[PDB]
């Protein structure tokens, strides 16, 4: 992982067209962690779970953080 | 410094921030059209990490990695900016998918399914869906806009006054946020605090995609215009 992002993180600033590519592939290691699944469902269903049970409250607070996390 | 240590600190760096680009991206892309490849972004996103390493002085990595993240996010926004996301052909698919709704609302008595809209509009709802995020996405961007107004118009203030000052713009958004409705920040709460795509956000709500797709646009048209 390391090993290969290193050796291009490297091949790339030794130097855009190879480069294009050199990032395209830096790129394309960059998502092979598609594996990002989990809670596939457990995070909704555990929400809804906590959305028609009470369990979830709109406080402006956390629609601000979200809004700010995200826009900065 | 010996140029190869220098050449080295900057690698482990610039490679340290990786996951940085990673993230930002497969976040970023929680809001664009399933066709946006995101390798594409990630690739960008390395540019402006590298870029920010670079022209980069000394900081703590608390503010160090602060810089990193806007300006990562920065080289990622300016290279969607540059697609068609603000065309007029847009915002006139919106108009048309707001009647297209309303108008079964009425003929049907009921939130019509995402593929009712679809046929409706006589396209696919791999389509629709494309057409909403791009839609969504002008906003989102347009969005963007305002909070780069928020800091390039202070800013002038912020080196000749150079963080927690910017906890101005985070109370000045618990202001249009305390207007925005009972419905409207349900969902962006579902899709921003929450860290959730449309397409889920319908399902934590056993509605349409269409329908959520619909109140998001809304929430950030006001929250656009509040803030402005």
């Amino acid at each position: 992982n390391r090993i290969e992002l290193s050796r291009l993180i490297g091949l790339l600033l030794e130097t855009k067209i190879e480069d294009k590519v050199t990032l395209s592939k830096i790129a394309q290691e960059l998502s092979k962690n598609d594996v990002e699944e989990k809670d596939l469902e457990k995070k909704v269903k555990e929400l809804k779970e906590k959305i028609e049970k009470g369990e979830y409250e709109v406080s402006d607070e956390k629609v601000v953080k979200g809004l700010i996390e995200f826009f900065t | 410094k010996n140029p190869y240590s220098n050449q080295i600190e900057r690698e482990e760096l610039i490679l340290k921030y990786l996951p940085l680009v990673k993230a930002i991206a497969t976040n970023i892309k929680k809001h664009l059209p399933e066709d946006v490849d995101i390798r594409d972004l990630i690739s960008y996103g390395v540019i402006g990490l590298i870029k920010a390493v670079d022209n980069l002085s000394t900081e703590n990595p608390k503010r160090a990695e602060a810089y990193i993240k806007l300006r990562i996010k920065g080289a990622i926004y300016d290279y969607l900016r540059s697609l068609d996301f603000g065309s007029r052909q847009v915002r006139e698919k919106e108009r048309r998918i707001k009647e297209v709704v309303e108008k079964l609302k009425e003929k049907l008595g009921r939130e019509p399914t995402d593929e009712e809209v679809a046929k409706e509009l006589g396209i696919s709802t791999e389509e629709l869906f494309k057409t909403l995020d791009k839609i969504n996405f002008s906003y989102i961007l347009s969005l963007e806009e305002v909070f780069r107004d928020f800091a390039r118009d202070y800013s002038e203030l912020i080196p000749s006054s150079t963080e927690v000052i910017k906890r101005e713009l985070t109370e000045k958004v618990k202001e249009a946020v305390s207007k925005l409705p009972e419905r409207e920040k349900l969902v962006i709460q579902l899709i921003f605090y929450e860290e959730l795509p449309a397409k889920e956000v319908a399902k934590i709500l056993e509605t349409s995609v269409s329908r959520v797709s619909q109140l998001k646009a809304k929430a950030l048209e006001r929250l656009r215009e509040m803030l402005s």
